[PDB]
């Protein structure tokens, strides 16, 4: 794993010593030269993991979130180059500086085999993302929005190192091999129920679940675009990843206490999805999509079947790569017509064809259209569930309505109608922003070819 | 399909139009006739002339747009506005 | 005659960036039909067989297509 | 080719065409067509293609593993022999997931041959379906996500010990 | 030179990738002694993988 | 046996041609209406054969 | 109720949309042109019948009995003209109409293919921008204080300029574009 | 009422206006134009394509198709010596000490 580690951390001598003019090129086009190298990851095999050493290894399920993030650092790069134009250079190296530090301990995260290496960096992400959030943010609102994400990451996540210390200090090893090896069964008592929460309750708050996610429709707003990119693409699905590590120790006590959660999710990616029905904001219905998608992945996990998991690992490359297109879309709807709301801009077929094709395509993959990879983790997460309990099929299949419902919607009032007279300075697409929806968008189309390589460590 | 119209093929529609009308004297009537002023016509005539404009046309005139055309050239004027002749 | 002016949107960037994409996937995606088909004709895929007694293989042995084995 | 002993084909029984009228069928001159204009050219290119191959001749073998002791003689929290007891488990659990896909494709082809009569003609079929399924059933369902070679013993163990305790109810 | 900047990044990728190789080296415990691929050496083969 | 499915999946293929034809294109196509109706009669010929031969 | 030159409906302006919206849905339901003519000859007698009235109260009442009268009598789908709100190709080529400003944005590529249209489109821009500011000072000293009472917007006053206020609704896209 | 010192709000630039072959990279056009091939370069023909050719001829991934084989070798052998196809215990039950009760 030292093959990608210090590639990434060279990038920061990349982007200090070059020209005021030439730091966009080289760090784009070394970025996507190391997001090449990350195709060596695939050697899987059937039976056992790739273990590289002591400190680093790497199963099927880490494998397409590292692809993952390594190719969405140059689409930040060509997207935030922009808004960033007029910027001085030194904020515009610290700026492309937070970018690679948080890359690379994504990166290290997600490849931990010890698990308090994991906790370590799965909170050392924390730094460059509030870091960008309430530095490059637009509006008042970001410092409260920062303060709002950290908080509720921290409160919730101290109790899963006290929760950590404690794992070490009873089985005697925290390696997720000795750990697979080791394992013993949770009886029932107190004690363990408050195990299972101090272990669950930081994956819960960052998934983000139900009643926990006020910090959302926050930070995914004030954020600039990249911000916005790692917080609905990489994070969210790293509190997946280390949902799925740590219930390997929480048995049998989950086959009760993932009860109410599960319950959680299964009212709240309803309640959600009606809000963005009712949305006047574009990035806060975005948001609020990310909140139902990531609730029906947290239902996926608890009743922990492989069909679910599959589904599960799918379902979050499939969301992290929507997310991040419709992110895209919506900034550059805000950076033509400066501002946020979504009933101001109407009528943009007229005028911006092609964006709209990208529109409709980009809805019709958030809606689940078969054959994507959408509709297959959402089909094996509806199967998995309809094996769990029957009438789940009904709070799966109004959701199938309602989805559709404000993704259609989202498709209307933006491109759709006459357009509005007073705003007159629409210019036409560059093609940055076609590239960067074509290279958001051609990868999950071809993923949707061949998915056996997203399906988990399981399939 | 949809023929072009002209200024003064439209002209020749609501005169052949007017001088089919029993109140009306198709002997006296010109472009600039006011029907209740130099033709003596009624209110209710007007919004019969108007009803038989939209049904000759194929297009409604909006009432408070009826209610505004007294002569025949300002029927031409507003057909003429509407359907953007002589391009 | 009697032709109008369609005033309509500037499709010269839309239509510059679709040929500059075919262009550009275009550029390598006909060496490497070139390089398929050609290994396909002329080198061709492996023949099944069984292990011979006393020799090990190596592990690129173990699989069929010329470029899974590279 | 593949091996026609795991997948079972009846010889087929194809009727003589014997015509009742004089209008001639244009099925036959298609097919004469079909041999004609496409067979002729494939098969040539084919044919250079496989000239070509034998040109050039090289092999690849199929991997064999040899048996390493079970998670039954494995010494517990002893990582050095359940590791490789479980690298056993999971290559014979993906095994026996692809013998009860072979049952399943055998099953569906013994249908769709028999047509209008497969629920008379392929008794045996659905016999050994359902014996792989049951015994697959028996052998792996609910593991969970988690699965590995103890809750898998755990299982087995469970289910002996029901069968003996009612064995021993009508002893 | 003007643009020496370009191999920062692939150098030091290469260099990263040899040390990998030398982790290989700390983790020969139980080369060739695995009970699945235990296994007498070839002729002119010091080790069966480096 | 081989004419039957060859002459089925060209029916598709043939269906399926336009799409890559309109994607792939550069100019403004000479009458791209008519090479659509001309590929869905030609394709429709292509089906009637199996359709006859089932019939047969 | 919602006008741009009235504030308010008069008394006669409402009996006269109350005949017009009376005889149209009477054509709706009778749809045969003679039996058509017949009722609506009927009809135009029942209105001449109270046309002397000057009792404002009493003419007030017959009008609200006659829209009881109306609202009981109404077809469920009367006949709309394809164009007008709620027919069938209403708003219909509203995609089709690009604004102008759009022809600013074009590449000069493509905008010299059109070299007599974009000459006469600099001069249509250029007076433009030689009138507005006469057309602004026109309407800062025609209003009264407080604001304009009405919608209602003047002409070009003087000579050798343009009404003011006049670029969107001369420059605005055909109906069949 | 009097207040402080600040610059009032820059107008939106356009970058077609001062370049109109702008690809929109940079206000440079050379490097503009660069930063467009480079972008086109590295992640069309170079990441998406040869990407799409390595994950099309992955060896044999998670040794998927190998266990077809294998079975293809196992049934072969249980429908020649007239064996059960599958056994209902995973283990030998032989070699299970069951606790006592």
């Amino acid at each position: 794993m030292l093959k990608y580690i210090i590639p990434t951390m060279m990038l920061m001598p990349l982007t200090w010593l070059s020209k005021n003019s030439m730091i966009w090129i080289n760090t784009t086009l070394h970025s996507l030269l190391i997001s090449l190298t990350s195709l060596l990851l695939l050697n899987q095999f059937g039976d056992n993991s790739l273990n590289f050493s002591l400190t680093f290894f790497s199963d099927s399920l880490s494998t397409p979130l590292l692809i993952l993030t390594m190719w969405l650092l140059p689409l930040m790069l060509m997207a935030s180059q922009h808004h960033l134009s007029k910027e001085n250079l030194a904020r515009k190296k610290l700026f492309i500086s937070m970018l690679i530090l948080l890359q690379l301990f994504l990166i290290m995260t997600f490849t931990a085999t010890e698990l308090i290496f994991f906790y370590i960096m799965f909170e050392a992400t924390l730094v460059p993302t509030l870091i960008i959030i309430t530095r490059w943010g637009n509006q008042t609102e970001r410092l409260n929005a920062g303060l709002y994400f950290l908080f509720y990451t921290l409160a919730g996540s101290l109790p899963l190192l006290v929760a950590l210390i404690y794992i070490q200090n009873t089985m005697g090893s925290l390696n997720f091999l000795i750990l697979q090896y080791w394992v013993q069964p949770m009886p029932n008592s107190w004690s363990n129920t408050f195990m299972w929460l101090a272990c669950m309750m930081a994956f819960m708050v960052k998934m983000p679940l139900y009643g926990l996610h006020l910090w959302l429709p926050k930070a995914h707003v004030e954020a600039p675009i990249a911000g916005s990119m790692v917080l609905a693409a990489i994070l969210l699905k790293l509190g997946g990843y280390g949902m799925m590590r740590i219930t390997l120790l929480l048995n049998p006590i989950t086959d009760f206490m993932a009860y109410p959660f599960i319950m959680l999710s299964l009212w709240g990616m309803i309640m959600t999805s009606s809000i963005c029905l009712r949305q006047t904001d574009l990035k806060s219905l975005i948001a609020y999509s990310s909140v139902s998608h990531m609730a029906l992945v947290i239902v996926a996990i608890l009743i922990q079947t492989p069909w679910s998991y599959m589904g599960a690992t799918a379902l979050m490359i499939a969301h992290g790569l929507t997310s991040s297109m419709l992110f895209c879309l919506a900034n550059s709807n805000y950076e033509r017509v400066h501002s946020r709301t979504m009933i101001l801009a109407r009528g943009l077929q007229t005028l911006l064809p092609l964006m709209a094709a990208w529109w409709l395509l980009a809805s019709l993959t958030n809606l689940a259209l078969p054959p994507s990879i959408n509709l297959i983790g959402e089909l094996f997460v509806v199967m998995s569930t309809f094996s769990w309990s029957n009438i789940t099929i009904i709070l799966m299949g109004l959701n199938m309505v309602i989805t559709a419902l404000y993704s259609l919607y989202m498709l209307i009032t933006t491109q759709r109608g006459k357009h509005t007279h007073h705003i007159n300075n629409i210019l036409p697409s560059f093609t940055r922003e076609n590239a960067l929806m074509s290279l958001h968008m051609l990868p999950l189309l071809l993923l949707s070819l061949n998915p056996k390589i997203i399906l988990g460590p399981l399939y | 399909d949809a023929p072009p119209l002209t200024l003064e093929g439209i002209k020749d529609r609501v005169l052949y139009v007017l001088k089919l009308y029993d109140k009306i004297d198709p002997e006296k009537l010109s472009v600039n006739s006011h029907f209740m002023k130099d033709l003596g016509l009624d209110s209710l005539d007007q919004v019969e002339i108007i009803m038989a404009m939209e049904d000759e046309f194929g297009f409604e005139i909006p009432d408070i747009d009826a209610e505004k055309l007294m002569c025949p050239q300002e029927i031409v004027d507003y057909i003429a506005d509407k359907k953007d002749v002589y391009e | 005659g009697k032709r109008l002016f369609i005033i309509k949107p500037s499709g010269f960037y839309d239509k510059r960036f679709l040929k500059l994409l075919r262009f550009y996937i275009l550029l390598t995606g006909i060496p490497v039909v070139i390089g398929i088909t050609l290994i396909n004709v002329f080198i061709g895929e492996a023949e099944l067989a069984e292990i011979p007694e006393g020799y090990v293989p190596e592990h690129w042995e173990y699989f069929k297509h010329p470029i899974s084995r590279w | 080719s593949w091996d026609k002993d795991v997948y079972p084909e009846p010889p087929r029984r194809t009727p003589a065409p014997s015509p009742q009228t004089s209008l001639p069928n244009p099925i036959t001159y298609l097919t004469k067509a079909f041999d004609l204009l496409v067979d002729r050219p494939v098969t040539l290119v084919r044919e250079f293609i496989e000239r070509q191959h034998a040109k050039n001749k090289y092999y690849y073998y199929h991997r064999e593993f040899r048996r390493v002791p079970d998670i039954t003689e494995c010494h517990e929290k002893d990582v050095l022999c359940m590791f490789e007891a479980e690298m056993q488990w999971k290559r014979d659990y993906k095994v026996d997931q692809e013998i009860v896909n072979i049952i399943q494709e055998r099953l569906k082809a013994c249908q769709q041959r028999e047509g209008e009569s497969h629920r008379q003609n392929c008794a045996k079929e659905l016999q050994q379906f359902t014996q792989v399924v049951k015994a697959y059933q028996d052998r792996y369902h609910d593991l969970g996500a988690h699965y590995s070679a103890r809750k898998c013993l755990a299982k087995q163990k469970q289910r002996m010990l029901a069968e003996r305790k009612a064995t021993k109810e009508a002893a | 030179r003007d643009h020496w900047i370009h191999v920062l990044v692939p150098v030091g990728f290469v260099f990263g990738y040899y040390l990998d190789r030398k982790n290989d080296e700390k983790l020969a415990a139980f080369r060739n002694k695995s009970l699945l691929y235990k296994r007498e050496l070839k002729p002119q083969e010091e080790v069966t993988w480096k | 046996m081989n004419l039957f499915s060859s002459l089925t999946l060209v029916t598709l293929i043939l269906l399926t041609m336009p799409i890559a034809a309109i994607n792939f294109n550069t100019h403004k196509f000479t009458n791209y209406p008519l090479y659509v109706k001309t590929t869905i009669s030609c394709a429709f010929i292509t089906s009637m054969i199996p359709t006859m031969m089932f019939i047969h | 109720a919602f006008l741009p030159s009235a504030a308010y409906l008069t008394h006669q302006q409402k009996v006269l949309q109350l005949y017009k919206r009376a005889l149209r849905h009477l054509e709706s339901r009778c749809v045969h042109r003679d039996k058509y003519r017949y009722f609506a000859c009927l009809l135009r007698a029942r209105f001449d019948e109270h046309k002397n009235e000057k009792d404002m109260v009493k003419a007030t009442q017959l009008l609200r009995e006659a829209e009881k009268e109306f609202w009981h009598g109404q077809h469920p789908q009367p006949y709309i003209f394809p164009e007008s709100p709620g027919g069938t190709s209403y708003e219909r080529y509203e995609c089709y109409k690009v604004p102008e400003w759009c022809l600013d944005d074009w590449h000069p590529s493509e905008k010299a293919m059109y070299p007599d249209y974009f000459a006469k489109r600099e001069q249509w821009k250029k007076l433009r921008r030689e009138s507005w500011e006469r057309e602004v000072k026109q309407l800062q000293e025609e209003t009264p204080v407080g604001g304009p009472r009405t919608e209602a917007l003047p002409p070009a006053r003087k000579q050798g300029d343009l009404p003011p206020l006049w670029w969107h609704i001369v420059t605005r896209p055909r109906e069949r574009p | 009422t009097l207040r402080w010192q600040e610059d009032p709000e820059p107008e939106d630039e356009n970058l077609y206006e001062k370049n109109p072959d702008s690809h929109g990279y940079d206000k440079d056009p050379a490097v503009d134009v660069w930063n467009m091939r480079v972008v086109f370069f590295f992640g069309f023909s170079i990441v998406l394509v040869l990407g799409s050719t390595f994950v099309a001829y992955l060896p044999d991934y998670r040794m998927q198709e190998w266990a077809r084989r294998e079975a293809e070798r196992l049934v072969k052998y249980r429908e020649a010596h007239g064996l059960p196809l599958m056994e209902s215990n995973c283990f030998d039950p032989s070699k299970i000490q069951l606790p006592e009760d």
